[PDB]
């Protein structure tokens, strides 16, 4: 279980209910950021979450 | 996606399958032809055969 867990406040300040996947290690640096912006992919099974926030 | 994101891949490697559509039947295409297309050297192989002997 090398694949991490991940947890959120939602914006209401609130923690998302449940954590959620961290999926992959991107090897990407955003030439303005250092960006090592990766993807956990999360359940919603309610669709709260409402991606692109 | 043929592929885990963020994951390694080797080379020429299938990643994203595309829909085959118009070109699996496009392959047809040529093989009919291919097929046809031998069929016209088949009878004249088939000739050339005969009149050898």
């Amino acid at each position: 279980n090398g694949k991490a867990k991940v947890s959120l406040i939602t914006s209401d300040g609130i923690k998302f209910p449940q954590d959620g996947t961290l999926e992959f290690s991107d090897v990407t640096v955003d030439q303005t950021t250092g960006s090592i912006t990766l993807r956990a992919i999360f359940p919603n099974p309610d669709h709260t979450m409402m991606p692109g926030m | 996606r043929n592929f885990k994101e963020g994951s390694d891949i080797e080379a020429g490697v299938s990643l994203y399958q595309i829909d085959p559509a118009t070109y699996q039947a496009t392959y047809d295409s040529a093989k009919g032809d291919l097929a046809k297309a031998q069929a016209a050297a088949n009878i004249a192989q088939l000739t050339v055969n005969r009149y050898q002997k």
